[PDB]
């Protein structure tokens, strides 16, 4: 559609014009929110500069390179139908090109000698976001909304999504969330009574909102709801608030969920930039889902004490499996929701005949009565650490029980053993009415 | 009726706890001439329950927890699940001992443990008044001990070997510690106006002159090295009732709290003194330096600041005009809350031996600002007098001018 046309400023621009070897000596000015927004834009300019520069590097000395003449790949890429890449002309000039495809691959031109693509150019999100955001500036200066912003600092199962689903007016408000799985979950839980009230217009991912701004749908919203806003750059949040034209915005955040990550070699994102500036701070410290033992765990990972309404106390247990093969639906059926930490293990369990299997990451925000967590990879698994957000999420999905089957000792095994050892009278101290 | 408590985690050290209690009871009866009761308290944090300890009056783990309710002291984060459990029990123990100390005769407390149990016991034990026997046979007595003892009279007896059963070694170590404790207990049962002063080597000329004056004026004195724990030590003694007046000459700890030095005070500095409403004469001694050491350690941002190398282990940083105003703000914000007489004495010439004419830290521009900033911030304080004297903090006349000011708000 007209999207590629909306990105004309990027089409055929020289690779050089988009590469900025610096963005480390940048000095920001104005109100804190303004610097955060500016910095957010810069983080995008920086990410794109790295993507374009890496493509040029590959051409001169995942990463796929196409030979225009033979229409055959010199180095096939992992992905397909890349949204863009860098073109190397016969004179050896480098340009950024918005890519078009057909039955035989990339539609090229006469002067094009080679084309380079990568995972970074699979989607043109940075360009899309940069296009949208710069259009909102008046000489590099972003407008700050006068809307009131309320931050709700919460913990697993305290009611972050629940409150949003309970307080939102679907005919007037907007709910923005970080990922597609979150959005689909929100829309699914809102529509669970039989009527579709949550659509693609009042519940969107942040990326979708930013990339298709103005493009249509609806612009003016009375109230904005952001679920899991600490997963976003502060400038991004200031932008969303302003772009939604809301009078008030409620940002629900969790300090121990996967946080916003730089991911750009020594890119400047100082501490005071990472702190969201808001008008009011509310705290939620009573988990309505988690058993007492998991609550104890939450107490050691969060600022402030965490209480629970649940009567459940001891709920976790583990099992070291001598033979990885023995983990099959016939030998040992896993009750409740079956989860794994990695995609590979997930595939393994599915290939063995286990039903409805997902990764911890794929079920964020979800609740289950019973959970069977499985680890089949004896080799090192990065995301399984005592301080990992994944471990946190994996321990807080169940209301009744959780059991961890693993082929090798790991931090989760220790955490679970520890929780099993805690005094029951101590666990009672976390109980609260309701 | 005097009572002592033998405390430990019975789920992992039951026999050692018993052996100790047995030896304490035996020693108490032995050393006295006259009856001291002994109660065994279990502070285990696991689910393993202990219902008794021989024939001793015994308090189970759950009973200690039941008198406590989660508070701010344990709301933060912790390294692991066990650390949190211990943190909560520790504070619960503190409540349990508070109760026993009010509506009962607490004669002393003793315990044993590794780093964990010691950490658990120390916190609750040091919450009791100085004088009351506090003893812990610890496996970590030899090493860094300040986080356990703090400013208290808590005594850590080295266990020598790891506490793991009664053997020829632990038998002797536990017997000695238990006898020592019993001695302190029986000995206690069967048996002037003091001024506190803050000091630094760079203000010792002032402090020594003030001390000689005070002793001559008939006072008893306690000098504290302003290293961060010093001010805290002084203040804990103030609420303990051991200090009736304070001459806070060296407030240098404020510089470190503000700038971020190594010998910093905490946000509570001065509160103890003001809450007691005891006479307070305060000054700006050594507020011209923030402590670091060694240079290689000096945080990156201050690496370009004016540094003075005292030793290989300590390097002093000269405070800037801008930082001095912040020092004044901290002091003033506290003093303006006073509900009793306070006098601020300021030496116009300099605040330390290094802040004098012809010395490495001399900067009358910073001194002047510190002075004018205190005056301004304290101008509407109807409880505080501000005196600006034409001297250097170490000049004999300044010292005697300090005691003069003290005498007027604390006549004798
Ligand atoms: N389908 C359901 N039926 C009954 N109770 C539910 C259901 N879904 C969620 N809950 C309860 O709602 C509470 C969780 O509210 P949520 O907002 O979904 O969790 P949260 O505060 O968002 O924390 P996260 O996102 O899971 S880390 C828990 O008490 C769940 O037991
Ligand atoms: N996971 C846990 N949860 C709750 N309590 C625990 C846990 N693990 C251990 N404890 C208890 O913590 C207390 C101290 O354990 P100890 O083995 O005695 O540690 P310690 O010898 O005093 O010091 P260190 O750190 O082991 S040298 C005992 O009551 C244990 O049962
Ligand atoms: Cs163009
Ligand atoms: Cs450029
Ligand atoms: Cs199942
Ligand atoms: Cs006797
Ligand atoms: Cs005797
Ligand atoms: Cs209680
Ligand atoms: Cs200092
Ligand atoms: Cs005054
Ligand atoms: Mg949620
Ligand atoms: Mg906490």
């Amino acid at each position: 559609s007209e999207e590629i046309e909306s990105l004309e400023q990027f089409h055929m621009a020289t690779a050089s014009s988009l590469i900025h070897k610096q963005m480390c000596s940048i000095v920001y000015t104005g109100p804190l929110k303004v610097q955060q927004m500016k910095n957010f834009i810069d983080s995008l300019v920086a990410s794109l500069s790295a993507a374009v520069s890496n493509l040029v590097k590959i051409l001169k000395d995942k990463f796929g390179v196409l030979d225009v003449a033979s229409k055959r790949w010199l180095v096939k890429p992992s992905a397909k139908n890349h949204a863009w890449g860098v073109v190397e002309t016969h004179a050896r000039k480098y340009h950024v090109a918005l890519l078009e495809h057909d039955e035989f691959g990339i539609i090229t031109c006469d002067n094009w000698r080679r084309v380079a693509v990568s995972s970074e150019s699979v989607v043109y999100s940075d360009m899309a976001k940069l296009r949208t955001l710069r259009r909102l500036l008046k000489d590099g200066e972003p407008h700050v909304s006068s809307a009131k912003v309320v931050l709700v600092d919460g913990v697993p199962g305290c009611g972050k999504t629940k409150e949003i689903l309970s307080r939102v007016n679907f005919e007037e408000d907007l709910i923005l969330v970080p990922g597609r799985q979150a959005a689909e979950m929100i829309r699914r839980r809102a529509n669970a009574s039989g009527i579709i009230v949550a659509t693609k217009d009042n519940v969107r991912t942040v990326d979708s909102f930013l990339m298709n701004y103005g493009k249509g749908a609806r612009c003016q919203f009375k109230r904005l709801f952001i679920d899991e806003g600490l997963m976003l750059h502060t400038g991004c949040v200031n932008f969303l608030v302003e772009m939604s034209l809301c009078d008030i915005a409620y940002v629900y955040g969790d300090t121990q969920q996967i946080p916003y990550i730089n991911r750009v070699t020594g890119f400047p994102y100082p501490a005071h930039f990472a702190k969201l500036e808001v008008d009011e701070v509310e705290t939620r410290r009573t988990t309505l889902r988690c058993p007492a033992d998991v609550t104890h765990f939450l107490n050691q990972r969060y600022e402030g004490h965490v209480m629970c309404t649940s009567s459940e106390k001891k709920s976790v247990s583990q099992e070291m499996v001598s033979g990885a093969a023995s983990i099959n639906p016939v030998s040992k059926p896993l009750k409740g929701k079956i989860l794994t930490f990695t995609q590979s293990d997930k595939e393994a369990l599915l290939s063995r005949g286990y039903a409805d299997v997902h990764t911890v990451h794929e079920v964020q925000g979800e609740t289950y009565a019973d959970v069977s967590l499985v680890r089949l990879t004896p080799t090192p698994v990065s995301i399984i650490a005592r301080d990992s957000p994944h471990v946190l999420v994996s321990l807080s999905r169940h209301t009744k029980s959780l059991k961890y089957y693993t082929v090798v000792m790991d931090p989760l095994v220790s955490i679970i053993r520890d929780l099993e050892r805690v005094s029951s009278y101590l666990l009672d101290m976390y109980k609260v009415d309701a | 009726s005097p009572r002592v408590f033998c405390i430990g985690t019975a789920d992992t050290k039951f026999d050692e706890l018993r052996f100790l209690s047995e030896h304490v009871r035996s020693s108490l009866n032995s050393f006295s001439n006259k009856k001291v009761g002994v109660t065994v308290v279990d502070v285990s944090t696991s689910w393993k329950e202990t219902n008794s300890c021989a024939d001793f009056d015994f308090v189970p783990s759950k009973d200690v927890l039941s008198c406590h309710t989660l508070g701010e002291e344990t709301m933060g984060t912790f390294a692991d699940i066990r650390g949190l459990a211990i943190a909560i029990m520790s504070k619960a123990l503190e409540t349990f001992l508070s109760i026993a100390n009010d509506e009962q005769n607490l004669a002393g407390v003793i315990g044993l443990g590794g780093s964990g149990g010691t950490s658990l016991l120390s916190s609750a034990f040091r919450s009791l008044p100085i004088g009351i026997p506090k003893v812990i046979i610890s496996t970590v007595a030899s090493g860094q001990t300040e986080s356990y003892i703090g400013t208290s009279d808590l005594v850590l007896f080295p266990s020598v070997v790891d506490i793991c059963g009664i053997n020829n070694v632990s038998k002797v170590v536990l017997s000695n510690a238990g006898a020592a404790f019993a001695g302190m207990v029986i000995g206690r049962l069967e048996s002037k106006f003091t001024v506190g002063v803050t000091m630094f080597g760079v203000t010792t000329p002032c402090v020594n002159a003030v001390k000689e004056r005070l002793v001559k004026e008939g006072y008893e004195t306690l000098v504290f090295h302003a290293t961060g724990v010093g001010g805290r030590a002084m203040e804990d003694l103030v609420r303990g009732g051991f200090i009736q007046g304070v001459l806070d000459i060296t407030t240098t700890e404020v510089a470190d709290y503000v700038v971020g030095g190594v010998m910093a005070c905490d946000s509570s500095r001065f509160d103890a003194i003001l809450e007691k409403k005891i006479p307070l004469v305060l000054s700006v001694g050594a507020l011209d330096m923030v402590n670091f050491g060694p240079k290689t350690t000096i945080p990156p941002e201050f690496q370009q600041r004016k540094i003075h190398e005292h030793n290989e282990q300590v390097s002093l940083m000269r405070t800037t005009v801008g930082e001095n105003k912040k020092f004044a703000a901290f002091i003033a914000e506290k003093l303006n809350k006073a509900s009793s007489s306070v006098c601020v004495c300021l030496p116009e010439k300099g605040v330390s031996a290094l802040d004098a004419p012809g010395k490495d830290f001399y900067d009358p521009e910073a001194t002047s600002c510190l002075t004018r900033e205190l005056q301004m911030l304290l101008e509407n304080n109807e409880r505080c007098q501000v005196k600006v004297l034409p001297y250097h903090i170490n000049d004999a006349e300044f010292a005697n001018a300090l005691v003069d000011s003290f005498l007027e708000i604390s006549p004798k």
